[PDB]
RNA sequence: AUAUUGGCGAGAGACCGAUAGCGAACAAGUACAGUGAUGGAAAGAUGAAAAGAACUUUGAAAAGAGAGUGAAAAAGUACGUGAAAUUGUUGAAAGGGAAGGGCAUUUGAUCAGACA
RNA sequence: CGUGGAGGUCAGUGACGAAGCCUAGACCGUAAGGUCGGGUCGAACGGCCUCUAGUGCAGAUCUUGGUGGUAGUAGCAAAUAUUCAAAUGAGAACUUUGAAGACUGAAGUGGGGAAAGGUUCCACGUCAACAGCAGUUGGACGUGGGUUAGUCGAUCCUAAGAGAUGGGGAAGCUCCGUUUCAAAGGCCUGAUGCAGGCCACCAUCGAAAGGGAAUCCGGUUAAGAUUCCGGAACCUGG
RNA sequence: AAACUUUCAACAACGGAUCUCUUGGUUCUCGCAUCGAUGAAGAACGCAGCGAAAUGCGAUACGUAAUGUGAAUUGCAGAAUUCCGUGAAUCAUCGAAUCUUUGAACGCACAUUGCGCCCCUUGGUAUUCCAGGGGGCAUGCCUGUUUGAGCGUCAUUU
């Protein structure tokens, strides 16, 4: 699906808070709140070169 | 202090629920919700929020009425009872 | 970038492209519903051509 | 509740959250054939209404819930 | 859930120049 | 167990009436029984009693207004047809099948006719 | 507020019953699945928000 | 004749196989966070059948030790298999401010055999 | 060389035990790796000829999950303070009762309320988890009971303000405006029409601290009372 | 020499990888045209003998009537004539009904379970006051009906 791994709003943290650059989910008391988003070593993220 | 001695005076509610929605999204110096637009005649719904239209949009509650107009079309909204055959 | 001894290309893919591209996957299908629906006019209309 | 039949001639009842106390007043009488003094309504922390309801000095309110069957 | 946040930011001081 | 819609349907209205009250007496009783014991699944039956006698008496009450209406064009709009909005908007068969006296001269005279090219 | 309009007394009606245990015999019916009251509220670890 | 990532009813795949595939195979737009717009998870698998361990015994009790059901409790509602990190007991060995490795042999343990 | 899947064949393997896992036990290859023995387990897997790809990890302050050394370590040191006996219990520094010594010291560690919470209130049973020690106790866990009004509030009035109608803009979502360039309707006499006569604010929402009709004492519950019970009063409408 | 430290093995731990499963997802293809003032989509609160949820329903509340099948439902209790029959079943089908308070939402409002007017009818010795039961009162526009307005304007009396 086009749309897999892309339903989310996150946004990189950026350097200095001791944590990779990935982008990362916003919010609070979920669980999911602060992982790694949209990439393609990201859990739960996009496939590399979806195929089409 | 902005931190702790500041939250410790938040007593006064902004949004209270709303009678369309019923979410606590309605602004009370407004008088507008900022989920449902209530009292526009519309339901607020933009293009940039995909999640938010299917959070609300139709299917997601008990459709009293629209889920019989399939088996209504299907024999043709017939009238009448059936004959004891 | 210029690099070697190629033709210049030309290919006009700088819009959003991938968002109207059309596969006939259904060239089948389609075939079997024009032949079809040529069976059910030609009963329709039957014995004129 | 059960106290307020023996001593103070109070029936208690559970009754529809769209009535008053003049509706109240009307059941009482048709059903169960007694005058009512006085009708005094609460809504419990539940969602259901109560009513205290004091029968007039002829009517005995232990006679009533004897009858009725669950005294 | 934990919520984080930036851990403290300045009181850091200068250095050099 | 509990009564039967084709047992009321032979029923009058002032019968039916003195009916309901009788199950609705009836359920009281159960309700302060109730309350002494762990379970009384009697109560079911006479709480669907009441609701036969009740969809029998406002039948017989529709039927009546259905005839007394029987023939005239304006009739109420609870006793109409529950189609769609728009089936309901739309024309109606004569409505739709009108020509101008113009074409239906065109028809008769040139109709579609039935040919074969065999031979 | 102990002088409260009737549409948030309403609510407090309806989580005073929602606030009990999972009935003990649901646990026994064929292919159960259900563990626990996982909607469990309480006064001192979340609030209604109404 | 042409369009269709919505609704309805059907047939399929050289597709994914529970960190994959939709966010959601489960009471999933659920619990939960924010004043609000919004954000948003984890989570499948005893067995053919509960036959889900009667009874005896120690303990205040949870439990233990027996007895029993089962093809198997090395399947006991912390339940198919059950890896690694990390950990307890048992056995072998070495150990003067690290441990590990390469060539060669002495010592201890362990393995195969031509066989006719 | 190895991995997921696909077409052909081995009339391939297997509940008399397939795949997976563990094994300073064995063999083949320079290697990538292949093969066998044993133990565990329980239902499906491979050789060869070809086809195909979401096809091989030591790193990316990589993503998700799990676990160590630090380590029984740092630490649980503010607000003057505890002690003796019996009762209960498996168990008492921490619960209950009694005696003692202290503190808040009337701009209190007392007695009520407003916003806010929502059952925390009271009773019975009870201790797996919570009270960074303990627990027989608890604002915890299971099960129930409880909030009574003509007079106390809301309701009614208007304040800063918000907002319909008549209209004018704006492609449109809608903007201005609140008595404005409007044919803006309701009270009375008599006889549902008629003779008349008077009256132009202009809808409405906006305060549980502002305006405002009227209730006091005594008694009573596990938990309610200016609300219940007894007595004695007052206001509005008819 | 022990303790201690390190490597390996067996057993037991912590953890849930791997293997085998699968009422889900994803893509392709075929057919159809059906929401709402006759009150929708969505929301609030309720309904069972024993339910908090998911599902179903609306004071006729896990449902009523009708049609088909023809002996259940099940976790416990119950249901017994309901077993050669106008008849069990959270059964299938569905053409007759009910459908709380809301919502475009419509008597006026609504941080109020707030405040009115009209019609019929019953009780309080009552056209006027008070209560109960039923039925109604939004806005723009179209065709007609009735009642009007203006020296805009025609004829006609006098």
């Amino acid at each position: 699906s086009e749309k897999a791994g892309h339903q989310t709003s996150a946004e990189s943290w950026g350097t200095g808070r001791a944590v990779a650059r990935i982008p990362r989910v916003g919010g609070g008391g979920t669980g999911r709140s602060g992982q790694g988003a949209f990439g393609n070593m990201c859990r739960g993220g996009r496939m590399f070169a979806p195929t089409k | 202090g902005k931190g702790t001695p500041s939250f410790g005076k938040r007593h006064n509610k902004s949004h209270t629920l709303c009678n369309r929605c019923g979410r606590r999204s309605f602004h009370v110096q407004k008088k507008t919700c900022s989920s449902c637009g209530y009292p526009a005649a519309k339901t607020r719904s933009y293009n940039w929020g995909a999640k938010a239209k299917r959070r609300h949009t139709t299917g997601t509650g008990r459709m009293r009425y629209l889920k019989h107009v399939s088996r209504r079309f299907k024999n043709g909204f017939q009238t009448g009872s059936a004959s004891k055959a | 970038a210029i690099s070697k001894n190629l033709p210049i290309l030309k290919n006009h893919f700088r819009k959003h492209w991938q968002e109207r591209v059309k596969v006939h996957f259904d060239q089948a299908g389609k075939k079997v519903s024009r032949r079809n629906a040529r069976a059910t006019r030609a009963a329709k209309i039957a014995p004129r051509p | 509740a059960m106290k307020k039949v023996e001593d103070g001639n109070i029936l208690v009842f559970q009754v529809s959250m769209k009535a008053n106390k003049y509706q109240i007043k009307k059941a009482v009488k048709e059903l169960y054939e007694v005058d009512v003094l006085k009708v005094n309504t609460l809504v419990r922390p539940n969602g259901t209404k109560k009513a205290y309801v004091r029968l007039t000095a002829d009517y005995d309110a232990l006679d009533i819930a004897n009858r009725i069957g669950y005294i | 859930h934990h919520p984080r946040y930036v851990v403290l930011a300045s009181h850091l001081g200068r250095m050099m120049m | 167990a509990g009564v039967k819609a084709y047992e009321l349907r032979t029923k009058s209205k002032e019968q039916l009436a003195s009916q309901l009250v009788d199950l609705k007496k009836e359920l009281a009783e159960l309700k302060v029984q109730k309350l002494s014991r762990p379970s009384l699944p009697k109560i079911k039956t006479v709480r669907k009693s009441i609701a036969c006698v009740l969809t029998v008496i406002n039948e017989q009450q529709r039927e009546a207004v259905r005839q007394l209406y029987k023939g005239k064009k304006y009739q109420p709009k609870d006793l109409r047809a529950k189609k769609t909005r728009a089936l309901r908007r739309a024309l109606t068969k004569f409505e739709a099948s009108q020509v101008t006296e113009k074409q239906r001269k065109k028809q008769i005279a040139f109709p579609q006719r039935k040919y074969a090219i065999k031979a | 507020a102990a002088q409260k309009s009737f549409r948030i007394k309403q609510k407090m009606a309806k989580a005073k019953k929602q606030n009990r245990p999972l009935p003990q015999w649901i646990r026994l019916r064929t292919n159960n699945t259900i563990r626990y009251n996982a909607k469990r509220r309480n006064w001192r670890r979340t609030k209604m928000n109404i």
